[PDB]
């Protein structure tokens, strides 16, 4: 399919960025488009070969594409502003103008801000299953919390004794606002492991919540006595208790 | 093969030397209308199809889909170049030719390969440029191409012409006169 | 010197007894060889060409290109049948006959017309000659008008007319021009 | 109205 | 050519889900897309047709044969076909625009419900989980801006066949699983120990 980097990308206004889409083999026509919530699918430009016939659609002159390939696309944003965030996706047709399929990639979330004092890593916690659950039903539900983060471009997972689990596993597929009432508000996201009653009170059982956050890289300057808030990840580990 | 009517929806021609492309589209074979690749606008041949509209975007997009399918074919027949076919040059009048009425001069320009031509009007050495038109370049069953270009004149005893044609596939420039008789 | 690299796509409609009969031959060519072709009534891609072989394979592969070019007999070829069926369809252009001696030899210009059914007939006081006539083939100008031009080889005495029987679709009784030594 | 045949890219240059 | 569809449908799983959508304005040379989007990722193409019925290994196309309404089925819905569905009237010319789609919700077969809401303690402030309820409750948002009630998720133990419904809540307000989801509100037979 086709293919999107980076993942995420948040950044300070005024700052360039640079968004990049591989294509389908042998898919000639290339689209960009954009998406906000609540918001629909925005057309930015459009190539067939190498060369834009749409370069309308675009938000600015800021604003720019090149497919020089004609393969590989980049979408280039200089000075960016917060008007700017959204997830901007890719798609690919065999050819332009033919009403052929359009397949997207995964998108590239952008997040544009005005400061970066905003800007907080999540605080991951793993809550130990209650003893009236193990003892009701025999199964044992561990909460995991992830608070405090700004902004909400954060990935949740479990990994049971080193390697990751899907199975019986529940994340909210998005994160609330603490204080929906700030404007640069700070987010929380929780998530769930069931296991069995046996698997939880077994103490050579390892359970850690990790936590994908999107922030600052190495490049941007950091000024505040706090601690930069780079990419990372955040833990919260439990074992099994009898 | 065999039918009543027979219509290209349409010629689209893409080659190297330029580069340049051609869209097209022919009825009975006749130019119904050309799209200007660099203008990006739609010019109707004949005067009743003005009233229609069609996308230039189908045109842009199909040469450059063209472009793609040319440099594969380049590649896949290790440059395979096109043959230089030697064209048919030849000048008639529109109507009966009278030393008083207006006319005007049709040189058919037939059998070009590639479709790279110049065809100029001259009268004893100086070039014609009022007065003269040119078809885009229709196409051929065998995949070779004509143009047609038109002079318009007022016929006289002592004024000839001649029709200036520079193809690849001619040693010298081609010059086919018309004397008015 | 110069080498040139063609690449043409034709997409073409095949049309009999009005919307009877329709067929779409989408041929792709690569410079004067076709190398594979998209054709209406086999409904899929064949290879013309060992060169075309590859995007035959490839493109009937691909169902959703596939079925495209099965529903352009109808999205190109009927869609289109209908506005010429309104417009070029609908063009009658009356033809402009004239004899002129060229005597031992009269000239029938039919100039000026379309479509291009036609008729001409030759006669010496009301008996019909052919033997001593010579035609040119039908002459496209390109302008969206035919031309022909019928000769017939004559030794006239007194009382002797010479007449010129044209038939065309646009009339509705056929054109007759004497000529009279 | 008119409407074009579409060419299709030949696989993969 | 636009297309209309239900703003929301809740269909159980194991049983196909026939999402309809209206066309009456399509034109000739308009194919019926289908796109769905799972909260909030890159659209994904399902199927599309122009008068025939398609199959795909994903879904099912039927179109009637005036072309002015279709029918996108699920062969066997799971609870990975909960996304927004899309079905879009699309010709070369246009450019791909989608409508508001059908909030589509495939709902768990919970063959014993267990109502109940229990704490958990930080491996400070303790969370209430309030778990294995049934599909036709339906959880409302948190009223008080300092105690946060999430949505329900449904969670699939495939190693068991089991399945079960699970809201999460925790606060900092006068250190409370009793009281919580007052809002919603939980069933009667539901258990605080
Ligand atoms: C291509 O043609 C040249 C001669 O023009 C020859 O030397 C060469 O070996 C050919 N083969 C390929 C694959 O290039
Ligand atoms: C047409 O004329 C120009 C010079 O005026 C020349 O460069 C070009 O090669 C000519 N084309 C051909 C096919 O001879």
């Amino acid at each position: 399919g086709v293919s999107q980097s980076p993942s995420n990308k948040v950044t300070e206004k005024g700052k360039d960025v640079e968004l990049r889409c591989d294509p389908i083999s042998g898919h000639t026509a290339l689209y960009w488009y954009r998406q906000s919530l609540g918001q629909g699918l925005e057309f930015l430009i459009y190539f067939q070969g190498n060369s834009a016939p749409d370069k309308s659609g675009l938000p600015s002159d800021r604003f720019s594409a090149e497919r020089t390939g004609g393969s590989v696309s980049t979408l280039t944003i200089q000075r960016t502003q917060q008007e700017d965030s959204a997830v901007y996706l890719c798609a690919s047709s065999f050819r332009a103008l033919a009403a052929d399929t359009q397949y997207f990639g995964p998108g590239t979330r952008l997040t544009v801000l005005e400061d970066l004092k905003n800007v907080f890593p999540p605080e991951v916690a793993v809550f130990e299953p209650s003893e009236a659950e193990i003892s009701h039903t025999q199964k044992a539900t561990l909460v995991c919390l992830a608070t405090g983060f700004y902004p909400d471009h954060v990935e949740l997972s479990w990994w049971v004794n080193g390697k990751e689990v899907h199975s019986g596993v529940c994340t909210d597929p998005q994160p609330l606002k603490e204080q929906p009432a700030l404007n640069d508000s700070r987010y929380a996201l929780s998530s769930r492991l069931r296991v069995s009653a046996t698997f939880w009170q077994n103490p050579r059982n390892h359970f850690r919540c990790q936590v994908q956050f999107y922030g600052l890289s190495e490049n941007d300057e950091w000024t505040q006595d706090r601690a930069k808030p780079v990419t990372q990840i955040v833990s919260a580990e439990a074992w099994g208790r009898a | 093969i065999v039918a009543d009517h027979v219509a290209s929806y349409g010629v689209n021609l893409y080659q190297s030397y330029g580069p340049s492309g051609q869209y097209t589209h022919e009825f009975d074979g006749d130019e119904q209308f050309y799209v200007d690749l660099g203008r990006k606008e739609t010019v109707w041949c004949l005067p009743v199809l003005r009233q229609f509209r069609f996308d230039p975007q189908f045109a842009l997009t199909n040469i450059a889909v063209l472009k793609h399918n040319l440099n594969s074919l380049i590649k896949r027949s290790n440059s395979t170049a096109a043959t230089n076919e030697v064209p048919e040059v030849t000048v008639f009048s529109k109507s009966p030719v009278t030393l008083g009425q207006p006319n005007i001069l049709i040189c058919l320009v037939d059998n070009i390969f590639p479709p790279v031509v110049n065809i100029t009007w001259l009268s004893n050495g100086h070039s014609v440029t009022e007065g003269v038109s040119e078809t885009s370049f229709l196409s051929k069953s065998d995949h070779s191409f004509f143009k047609i270009s038109y002079l318009t004149l007022l016929p006289s005893a002592e004024e000839s012409y001649d029709c200036k044609v520079e193809h690849w596939g001619l040693d010298k420039p081609l010059l086919k006169h018309w004397e008015p008789e | 010197s110069p080498e040139d690299f063609v690449y043409q796509f034709k997409g073409m409609c095949y049309f009999t007894n009005g919307t009877e009969r329709v067929r779409l031959v989408s041929r792709s060519i690569y410079n004067r060889e076709e190398i594979v072709r998209f054709d209406s009534d086999v409904g899929e891609f064949r290879a013309v060409t060992l060169l075309g072989l590859p995007a035959a394979e490839y493109w009937n592969s691909q169902k959703d290109i596939l079925e495209r070019k099965r529903a352009a007999v109808d999205r190109v070829c009927r869609h289109n049948y209908q506005l010429e069926l309104r417009t070029t369809l609908q063009r009658r252009v009356e033809p402009t006959v004239t004899i002129s001696p060229s005597h031992n030899l009269l000239v029938c210009s039919v100039t000026d017309f379309y479509p291009a059914q036609i008729k001409v007939r030759w006669f010496r006081n009301d008996q019909e000659e052919t033997a001593g006539v010579v035609s040119t083939p039908l002459i496209r100008n390109g302008d969206w008008t035919f031309q022909i031009l019928v000769m017939l080889e004559m030794t006239p005495q007194r009382g002797d007319v010479y007449t010129c029987h044209v038939e065309h679709p646009s009339l509705q009784s056929p054109i007759t021009v004497e000529w009279r030594a | 109205a008119p409407q074009p045949e579409l060419p299709y890219p030949q696989p993969g240059s | 050519m636009k297309t209309t569809q239900p703003p929301s449908m809740d269909c159980a799983e194991g049983r196909a889900a026939n999402l309809p959508c209206n066309h009456s304005t399509i034109s000739g040379n308009e194919y019926v897309y289908w796109y769905r989007q799972i909260h909030s990722q890159g659209p994904q193409y399902i199927i599309h047709g122009l008068k025939n019925n398609e199959t795909n290994e994903m879904a099912s196309l039927i179109i009637t044969e005036d072309r002015k309404s279709s029918t996108l089925i699920l062969p066997h819905a799971t609870l990975r076909d909960t996304a927004v569905y899309y079905c879009i009237a699309f010709q070369g010319a246009q450019k791909l625009v989608f409508g508001q789609g059908t909030r589509l919700t495939i709902n768990p077969n919970i063959q014993n419900p267990d109502p109940a809401v229990y704490q958990l303690r930080d491996s400070d402030k303790s969370v209430c989980l309030f778990t294995d309820f049934d599909s036709q409750t339906n959880v409302s948002q948190s009223k008080d801006s300092d105690v946060y009630i999430t949505d329900k998720c449904v969670l699939d133990m495939r190693s068991m066949d089991f399945k079960s419904n699970s809201a999460v809540a925790w606060s900092n307000k006068s250190d409370a699983c009793a009281n919580a989801f007052n809002n919603s509100i939980i069933p009667e037979d539901t258990f605080f120990p």
